[PDB]
């Protein structure tokens, strides 16, 4: 619960953030903590440095320490912080001014926290249950002919599921799945815990894909 | 039978340590 | 007027209606019913069968009688209905539940249905120059048939029709103020005969023919086929079907 | 002069008897 | 400040203003006046004649006088229009008709107008002091990269300025500079005689750039 | 070492005396 750190920026884009560091010096060392939206309870460090950003994610480890993948774990970012801001240890730079929350400005917005979120597309519209790579394309043709129209299916598993979306008439199939980390994500792309999540996002930024996410195809 | 690839020159990393 | 009819979605779009289906079950011999958008009077039918729909376009006989062409002519659309419930006759398949129209949800009134039913109960006082109860009589007496005339010849008062004008002086009046695109107008290039479409597109003017065949139906070569323009408008000012775009703003007349 | 051609390929059709 | 003037209307554009006429009556004779855009403290007339729209620029004479330029140099616009309206004077037509502010409607919006202009840029948003062109592309792609964004930086021929954009991920250099004349136009297009006005101009209508301005760059 | 040209149709002109 970050929220006592003057320099954590509740749910920010990765934009807005960056924003934030300019509008903030762009000082070589400045740095800004917000919360990650790909992997759940997690966050994200943005850092200024060489007059460009950069941003690490920091993980919550099961024993509910957090850690940037590949290096030591602290008991609270807030701890990280510090240590990295003393410590150079993998990150660019070290962490010399935080850039606190702005006049007034406040935050964006054990186990089952875990479930609920990596099943809340189950009941979300853009998700189509099991279904045919073609039972879509029609179900997606059908109707309002929107660009950008979207769904998501499964194939097989719980495991491996699809991106469907309408793209100039012509429907484009991306394939989503879960690697050895329960990590789901179309190949090459961002990687996130979930889906509600993982469409959330592509919802705002194409980051990718041939087009960004738009309204949810009608499932019967 | 056919996937869309992702357009990787258009993707926002994420920095990673070291 | 189909509006007790429960499965009758007023001026609905094919599209808006075959989400309906879907939302519907998409489940075989599906149906509803839907006023047609190209064809005086008449309806369109539009049912389920495998995952795919099909459309049928119920046109209005003469005869005050209903029929999609080909088949028999029936007294109305429910009628219609309920017969092709029983017998497929040249039709997919049978027709076996109806979609209801979802609690709440009303039928869909046309921009100028609305229009209309007040346009012409003005022509009336006007011409007939009468009022008071001698108006509301008129109407309703006379109604039936003058709908067919008032329908043929709105246009005429239309902001996107420009009467009897120049290939020319159409390209200039439309580049001249806004260029926002897809901003057309409809002049005719002949009395009542042919007439022609021109609009905007990336600040290049483009016409587009449009005549009257054989039938009195105008219909731009290749394209859908209307009875009236303010039909023939309202349908491409909703989906290119053809065009490079489609129509916005009407540009304005001098 | 000229006018516009259409691309009939895309075209809403409505589905008929037999 | 011509504000009194009933047939006057700010800050419109000629667009704006072409529609005012027809929605006028286009009765040859119908005009209306509106401040110019690219010609400081001076004034743009537009008459109705032959269906067509007639656009003159009203340009101040430093004796503080005003002049289409040709003509004789009247005291105020408001005499100017006095004037016309009897005379044609290579006007092409006769000013019969005004076209007054419509119901409710109000204006859109010596020498120091002349001054603060040519220089009021130096203080806003979208311009970015002395820069490479490259502490610009940065810049420029840190933060969101909503298209559009822009800025100007001044080149170093300090009557030398450039025009910084985004394209679909990618930053566009639009070369700008001072004819002989003391006004900035980009090669071959509209000329003004200051930014704050260069800009309002083409963040509105393209007028030859790849896409219109939207969202000034953030500066540091 | 690139600069962007310009595009013509959009350019609107204007009237003279005479």
């Amino acid at each position: 619960s970050a929220n006592h750190l003057p320099f954590f920026f509740g749910n920010i884009t990765r934009e807005e953030a960056e924003d934030y560091l300019v509008q903030g010096g762009m000082s070589d060392g400045l740095y800004l903590l917000r919360q990650s939206r790909n992997y759940l309870g997690g966050f994200a460090l943005s850092v200024a440095h060489g007059r460009k950003a950069h941003h690490y994610t920091i993980e919550r480890e099961l024993n509910g320490t957090y850690a940037i993948a590949g290096g030591r774990t602290h008991a609270s970012p807030a701890d990280l912080c510090h240590y990295h801001s003393q410590e150079s240890d993998g990150l660019v730079c070290l962490l010399k001014k935080p850039f606190n929350r702005p006049q007034g400005v406040q935050p964006k917005t054990p186990q089952l926290e875990k479930l609920i979120a990596t099943t809340a597309h189950e009941k979300m519209p853009w998700f189509h249950g099991k279904i045919s790579r073609e039972e879509s394309e029609q179900i997606v043709l059908i109707g309002s002919k929107t660009n950008g129209k979207f769904l998501i299916r499964a194939r097989d598993n719980n495991g491996s599921y699809a991106l469907c979306l309408l793209h100039e008439g012509k429907v484009l199939h991306y394939r989503i799945d879960k690697d050895k980390t329960g990590k789901l994500s179309i190949p090459e792309g961002k990687k996130f815990d979930t889906l509600w999540q993982l469409v959330e996002h592509y919802s705002y930024k194409a980051d990718g894909l041939l087009r960004v996410l738009t309204v949810p195809c009608q499932k019967i | 039978p056919d996937y869309e690839p992702i357009r990787k020159g258009q993707r926002d990393l994420y920095s990673g340590l070291n």
